[PDB]
């Protein structure tokens, strides 16, 4: 019934206009995909290249 | 056929007047009038003068928003300078084609 | 008295409009290059440790 | 009458090199072209990149 | 004897561009006109490309474009000046019904239902092609919409399963809109040859509304570059929507796969069509909203018979200006109204809103101009 | 005369002890002043190679 | 039959020009275009303005109530408990 | 085409051909530029975008 | 699918392949979807499969909680802390879900320049070929 | 042309795009064509010139 | 469907179990063969008749 | 739109009223065999391959 809570802003790295995603942060998290996320979750767009 | 209050609508008359734009450009009140067919003939059979200084205060309003500018202060048309050429011509007109009308629907 | 640069550049060049677009095309020659680096090393500038290509060196090259 | 006309002072728009009645105009008249034809160089340059 | 005056094509072409006259005083919003002839040529070669990969099968279509956004080289680039292209498409477009109707070159009549025609084309090619991607939104919107057929009274089930081409939504119904919506543009555009046929015999309307002819000018010298100035701003402002916030015109929802089994919560349509939704969701009826949709765009060609006023341009007659900005105000109220779900404060302010969208323009509007007929003692 | 365009005209130049005036000068039909034009000023281009 | 030859008469309507390379692209800006930008946003604005602060006032007013009846739904079970 | 040989029509010809130099030079370099080609533009002093 | 759902309570592990573009808020959805599990309000009760988590639409997310401190050890030797994962794990998924956001940037950037360049310019050659209608004058004289 | 190192799916797509995109440019040309038919006037099997019995 | 696999599967379905569907393929088919028939007949009156001054 | 009516124009619309029920004729028995309507095509004497 009633709605969901609004999440809240972040000042992520790469919000701003020139900003750029951090290649290291996406690496540990790749690394964290491989057998937390990956278990049970897929991703059937993304490709080993 | 109020008396006082029609002075309250000469006012009003007057205000609307000046809200209206094209006191700003020189033009007479006649040269904004829609020009369909009627007008057309209306304006066919103006007097050759009066003819030149409605196409010359045309174009100097178009040249006016050419630039987007205003025509100075001094010489902005004024409610109670206008005359109002076009009138009895586009009523003969009219008048013309309400009597063909009216021949032609019986 | 003496000619401006414009016009030592104008009758060179601009009187005839084949040389005007030969200058033309020659000015686009260099200004590709030139503002690929620029732009590049701006944005190069904006983010330096986020990009990979100098997060190359922690794993490179054996 | 044929002759009552004369153009109105245009020196207020003028371009500030040519504006005296003295000077000669055929040196200025390169440079005066030169500028903006410089512009519209410029302008097919990034037109075309 | 120049040899524009001989040649045939160079003929048309030193007719339609490099010589017919205009007003000189014509200004900034006639531009966007031209710009929509611009935009077509975008959503076709843009939208060209965009064939070359995708697949309207609806097992494929989301995976297809998953293959062009990713696996195609600079395919995202693409598929983004396509979608915003087309959002871009509809700006210009309601900017210029809006010049239409304000400087009273509704009285083009031909002209302006050519228009119209052209306009609820560009609507279904527009509709068809969102219902393309196969998303989320896409396929409940098309589920929504299609029903509506539905509501015709006695045709109606045989005619809607006559467009599904089936029982349900599937890939059939995918194939059929990937063709429509691949065909119907071209369809507009030698509308719009008609429609630049119809209007040149007469010539453009300037902001003034008096004729022109005292002052016309050239095409080629200035309005080619003042249309290359309004072209670079729009090419600005398109390539300003895509690389930097591609996302906040759409909806997100898409970028799920379709699901017949389950429904998604907000079920928004994209937003140059929510004002008309709002209407949907206006009238407890369902052939009732049908028809006030249908007249929704539609009432646009009653205008020129509902004028009174004895001049073109709202622009000397201020209280119509103000009417029609109160019109302008209430399509933000119904655009805004269309994206969000129903609740008391909604459904009240949506009714409301629409009403006074009827009667704004069939009652207030010829009255007021009455009235601005006497108050200039004529 | 080949499709019968200027009817009368004359080229001239006025010289003066600072300047000068060269150019041409000729009548018109209404409909004719365009092409009038066009060819006048291919003659002067013809001159200029 | 609209070519420039074809158009409207007119008589002894004199004009005057200047070749674009005689005169700067931006005459007198600082002095006379920005007061004219003025005038012309000072005549926009009451015409054009006001209507959309009413749209202003429907929208949070509209934003506020939703927002308020939804809170206060619980809220209003507190009142009924 | 007999009819064009003739003098003058040399001395036409002589009139025209640096026109036909310049856009020659126009219509090479900017083929050249818009394909990028790896053989002739290296040769230049500063276009290196390629490697 | 149908094996992904009788493993985890009829529930289906959506693909997150778009999952930060596809929920709304994108990737902030994602990290305050991570972080928040408060134990349920006194007044409520859930399925035992079920789990509280206030940020989900139907705030009974069938998950379990994915991360906690020290359950994985970055390469990089970096600490574990739920936050730095679950940071990083959004940030992964909005590159998975954007993986052209770079180029994208830089090309913005070198537009930006390029139309800061050309807008004066062309704006300059409009203001060039108008200027002989804009200085114009024009008189009338009547011949009497 | 292939879109790749040899005919595939891609390049049957392609096909199916221009194979559906061309015929509506013939159209258009159809239509230039008779524009520079038309003012001239039909070609009759004699040869001869035959405005005298249009 | 213009895909490398589904592409003659397709043509079945228009073949069979599309109504009427067969029919509008061999119009189709043959209508281009007739459609050079007509296009080469077309040139060649041109070839004959002079047709090639225009 | 006051002066369509009128003493002849009534005279006009009755001299063409039976072309106008001659065409909605037309219009009518045409919707009727273009859509192959069946509830009056099942009442017609002969027109019955309908099954
Ligand atoms: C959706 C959004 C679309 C926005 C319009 C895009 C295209 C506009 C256009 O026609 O080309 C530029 C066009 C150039 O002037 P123009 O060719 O003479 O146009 C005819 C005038 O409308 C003729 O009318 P005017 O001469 O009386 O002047 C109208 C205009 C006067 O504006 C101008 O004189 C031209 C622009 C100069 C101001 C620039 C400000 C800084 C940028 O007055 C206004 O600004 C409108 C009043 C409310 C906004 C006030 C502040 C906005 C600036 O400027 C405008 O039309 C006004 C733009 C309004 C901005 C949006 C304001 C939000 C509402
Ligand atoms: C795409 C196709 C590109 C080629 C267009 C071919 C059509 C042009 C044409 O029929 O010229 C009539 C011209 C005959 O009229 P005319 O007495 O010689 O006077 C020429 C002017 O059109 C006499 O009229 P005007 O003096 O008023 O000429 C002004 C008018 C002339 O415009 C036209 O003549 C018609 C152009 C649109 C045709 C309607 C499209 C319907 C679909 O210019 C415009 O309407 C503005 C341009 C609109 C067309 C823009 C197309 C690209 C965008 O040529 C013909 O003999 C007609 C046969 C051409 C093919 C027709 C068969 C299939 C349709
Ligand atoms: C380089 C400098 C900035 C260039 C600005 C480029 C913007 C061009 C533009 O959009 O204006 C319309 C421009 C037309 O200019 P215009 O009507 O011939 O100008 C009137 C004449 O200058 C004659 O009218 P005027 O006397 O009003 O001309 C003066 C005005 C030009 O009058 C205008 O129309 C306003 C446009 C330029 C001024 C805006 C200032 C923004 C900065 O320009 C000025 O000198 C104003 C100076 C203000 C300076 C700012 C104060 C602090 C410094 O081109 C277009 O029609 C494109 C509009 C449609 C775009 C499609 C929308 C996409 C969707
Ligand atoms: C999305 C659909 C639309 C397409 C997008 C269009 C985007 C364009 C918007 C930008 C505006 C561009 C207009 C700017 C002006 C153009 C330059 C033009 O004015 O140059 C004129 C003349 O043009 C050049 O001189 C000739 C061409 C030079 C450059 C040629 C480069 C190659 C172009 C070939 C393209 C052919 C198309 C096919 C592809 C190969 C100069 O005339 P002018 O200033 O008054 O007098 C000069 C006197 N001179 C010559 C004696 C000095
Ligand atoms: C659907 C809409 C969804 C869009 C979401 C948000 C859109 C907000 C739109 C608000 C923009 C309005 C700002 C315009 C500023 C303005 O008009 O300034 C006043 C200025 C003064 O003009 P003049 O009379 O010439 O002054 C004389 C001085 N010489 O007024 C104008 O010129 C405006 C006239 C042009 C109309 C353009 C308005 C754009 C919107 C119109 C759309 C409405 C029609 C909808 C019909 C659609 C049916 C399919
Ligand atoms: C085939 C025929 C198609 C003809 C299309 C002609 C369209 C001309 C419109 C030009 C308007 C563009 C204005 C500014 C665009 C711009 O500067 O983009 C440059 C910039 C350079 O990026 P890099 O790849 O990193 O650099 C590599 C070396 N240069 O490119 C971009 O990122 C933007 C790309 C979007 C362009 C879309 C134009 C389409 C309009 C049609
Ligand atoms: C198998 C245990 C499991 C693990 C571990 C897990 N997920 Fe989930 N996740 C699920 C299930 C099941 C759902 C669906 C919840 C529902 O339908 O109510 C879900 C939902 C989600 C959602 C929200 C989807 C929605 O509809 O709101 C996101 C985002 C997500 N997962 C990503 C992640 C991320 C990031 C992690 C961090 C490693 C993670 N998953 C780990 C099982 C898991
Ligand atoms: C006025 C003309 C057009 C308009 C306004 C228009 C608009 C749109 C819109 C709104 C979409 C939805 C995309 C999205 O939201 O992600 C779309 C997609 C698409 N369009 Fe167009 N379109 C037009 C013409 C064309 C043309 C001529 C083609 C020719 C190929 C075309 C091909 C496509 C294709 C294949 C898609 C789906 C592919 C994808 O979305 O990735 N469109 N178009
Ligand atoms: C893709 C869509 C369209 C294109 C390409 C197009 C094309 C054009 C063009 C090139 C002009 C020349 C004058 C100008 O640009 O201002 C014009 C004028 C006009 N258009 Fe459009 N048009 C489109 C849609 C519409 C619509 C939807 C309407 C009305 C609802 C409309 C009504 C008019 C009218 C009345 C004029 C006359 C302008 C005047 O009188 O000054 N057009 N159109
Ligand atoms: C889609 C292809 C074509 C279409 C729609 C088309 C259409 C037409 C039409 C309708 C005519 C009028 C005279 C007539 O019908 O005989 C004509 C004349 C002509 N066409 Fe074609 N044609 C096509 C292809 C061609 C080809 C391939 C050629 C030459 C190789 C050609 C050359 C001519 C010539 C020379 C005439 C003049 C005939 C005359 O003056 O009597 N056309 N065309």
């Amino acid at each position: 019934s009633d709605l969901e809570l609004h999440p809240p802003s972040y000042p992520w790295s790469h919000r701003g206009l020139l900003s750029s995603l951090d290649h290291t942060s996406i690496r540990r998290g790749f690394q964290v995909y491989k057998q937390v996320c990956a278990s049970c979750h897929s991703m059937d767009f993304v490709a080993y290249r | 056929a109020v008396s006082a209050s029609g002075k309250w609508l000469d006012g009003i008359r007057k205000w609307y007047y000046n809200a209206a734009g094209f006191n700003k450009l020189g033009l007479m009140r006649d040269d904004t009038i829609y020009e369909d067919e009627d007008v057309k003939e209306a304006i066919r059979r103006l007097p050759e003068n009066l003819y030149n200084d409605r196409m010359f205060r045309i174009k100097r309003a178009l040249d006016l928003n050419l630039k987007h500018q205003i025509l100075p202060k001094e010489q902005w048309t004024k409610y109670e300078e206008e005359n109002f050429y076009l009138e009895p011509y586009l009523k003969e007109v009219i008048r013309e084609r309400k009597e063909r009308e009216e021949w032609a629907k019986k | 008295a003496a000619a401006t640069l414009t016009s030592k550049l104008y009758s060179l060049l601009f009187r005839r409009t084949s040389t005007f677009a030969l200058t033309i095309i020659v000015g686009v020659m260099f200004f590709e290059r030139a503002f690929d680096q620029g732009a590049d090393a701006i944005y190069d500038h904006i983010n330096e440790g986020k990009l990979w290509k100098h997060i190359k060196h922690k794993y490179e090259n054996k | 009458s044929h002759t009552d006309i004369k153009v109105p002072d245009f020196s207020e728009y003028r371009r500030l090199e040519v504006l005296d009645s003295t000077k000669s105009s055929r040196e200025s008249s390169e440079a005066r072209k030169g500028f903006s034809y410089l512009v519209t160089g410029v302008t097919t340059v990034g037109v075309a990149y | 004897t120049p040899m524009r005056k001989t040649n045939p094509l160079m003929k048309l072409i030193n007719h339609s561009f490099i010589d017919l006259p205009t007003p000189s005083n014509i200004s900034a919003w006639w531009n966007f006109g031209s710009l929509l002839g611009a935009c077509l040529i975008l959503q076709i070669t843009t939208g060209l490309f965009l064939a070359m990969h995708y697949s309207p099968d609806a097992s494929t279509a989301f995976s297809s474009i998953a293959h062009i956004t990713r696996d195609v080289n600079y395919g995202w680039i693409i598929r983004y000046l396509h979608a915003n292209g087309a959002s871009m498409f509809f700006i210009c477009l309601f900017l210029h019904i809006g010049r239409g109707l304000y400087y009273g070159s509704f009285l083009y009549s031909e002209t302006w239902n050519i228009g119209i025609i052209l306009l609820l084309a560009t609507m279904a090619t527009a509709f068809m092609g969102y219902v393309l991607p196969w998303g989320q939104m896409s396929f409940w919107g098309a589920t929504v919409i299609t029903n509506l057929l539905s509501a015709i009274p006695y045709i109606g089930t045989d005619l809607v399963q006559w467009i599904w081409g089936g029982y349900s939504v599937d890939s059939p119904t995918l194939t059929r809109f990937f063709t429509f919506h691949f065909i119907l543009p071209f369809i507009i555009a030698a509308l719009a040859t008609l429609h630049l046929l119809f209007l040149h015999e007469t010539g453009s309307n300037n902001p003034l509304g008096i004729t022109s002819h005292s002052d016309k000018i050239t095409f080629h010298p200035y309005y080619t570059i003042k249309d290359a100035l309004g072209l670079l701003l729009f090419l600005l402002s398109l390539m300003t929507l895509t690389l930097f916030s591609p996302d906040l015109l759409g909806d997100p929802d898409n970028y799920t796969l379709a699901n017949p089994l389950n429904t998604p919560p907000h079920i928004k349509p994209e937003w140059y069509f929510l004002f008309a939704y709002t209407i949907l969701r206006s009238v407890p009826n369902k052939l009732g909203g049908v028809l006030a949709l249908l007249l929704s765009i539609l009432i646009l060609a009653m205008i020129p018979i509902l004028h009174m006023s004895k001049q073109q341009s709202m622009m000397f007659r201020p209280l119509s200006q103000s009417l029609y900005w109160l019109l302008a105000a209430d399509l933000l109220i119904l655009t805004w109204i269309g994206g969000q779900p129903v609740s008391y404060p909604f459904t009240i302010i949506g009714q409301v809103a629409s009403v006074l969208y009827f009667t704004t323009i069939l009652i207030l509007m010829p009255t007021i101009s009455l009235i601005e007929n006497k108050m200039l003692k004529w | 005369v080949a499709n019968k365009l200027c009817q009368s005209f004359q080229t001239f130049s006025i010289c003066y002890a600072e300047t000068g005036l060269l150019g041409a000068h000729f009548v018109c039909d209404r409909m004719k002043i365009d092409d009038m034009m066009f060819v006048l000023q291919g003659q002067w281009m013809r001159l200029c190679t | 039959g609209r070519e420039f030859g074809n158009l409207t008469r007119m008589r002894h309507v004199i004009s005057y020009s200047l070749s674009p390379f005689e005169q700067r692209a931006y005459p007198h800006v600082f002095t006379k275009g920005i007061p004219n930008v003025l005038r012309r946003i000072r005549e926009s604005f009451f015409r054009v303005v006001p209507q959309f602060v009413v749209f202003y006032l429907i929208y949070t007013w509209g934003t506020e109530e939703f927002e308020r009846s939804k809170r206060k739904n619980p809220a209003a079970y507190e009142n009924d408990k | 085409v007999t009819r064009f040989l003739g003098p003058r029509y040399r001395e036409l010809v002589k009139n025209w051909v640096p026109t036909a130099y310049t856009w020659g030079a126009v219509g090479a370099v900017g083929l050249v530029w818009a394909t990028d080609w790896r053989l002739i533009l290296d040769w230049v002093p500063y276009i290196n975008g390629k490697f | 699918s149908e094996a992904a759902r009788a493993a985890n309570n009829g529930a289906l592990p959506p693909d997150l392949s778009y999952i930060v573009r596809a929920r709304h808020g994108g990737e902030d959805y994602v990290f305050s979807l991570l972080t928040g599990y408060c134990e349920p309000p006194t007044g409520v009760s859930l399925r035992e499969g079920l789990y509280f988590n206030p940020y989900f639409p139907g705030q009974a997310i069938a998950m379990a909680p994915p991360i906690y401190t020290d359950v994985l050890e970055f390469d990089d030797g970096t600490p574990a802390t739920m936050s730095q994962i679950a940071k990083d794990v959004c940030t992964f998924l909005r590159w998975a879900s954007e993986p052209e956001h770079d180029h994208r940037k830089r090309m913005g950037l070198k537009m930006l320049m390029m139309m800061a360049l050309l807008v004066p310019l062309v704006y300059t050659i409009k203001r060039h070929k108008w200027s002989v209608l804009k200085s114009r004058k024009l008189a009338y004289r009547p011949p009497k």
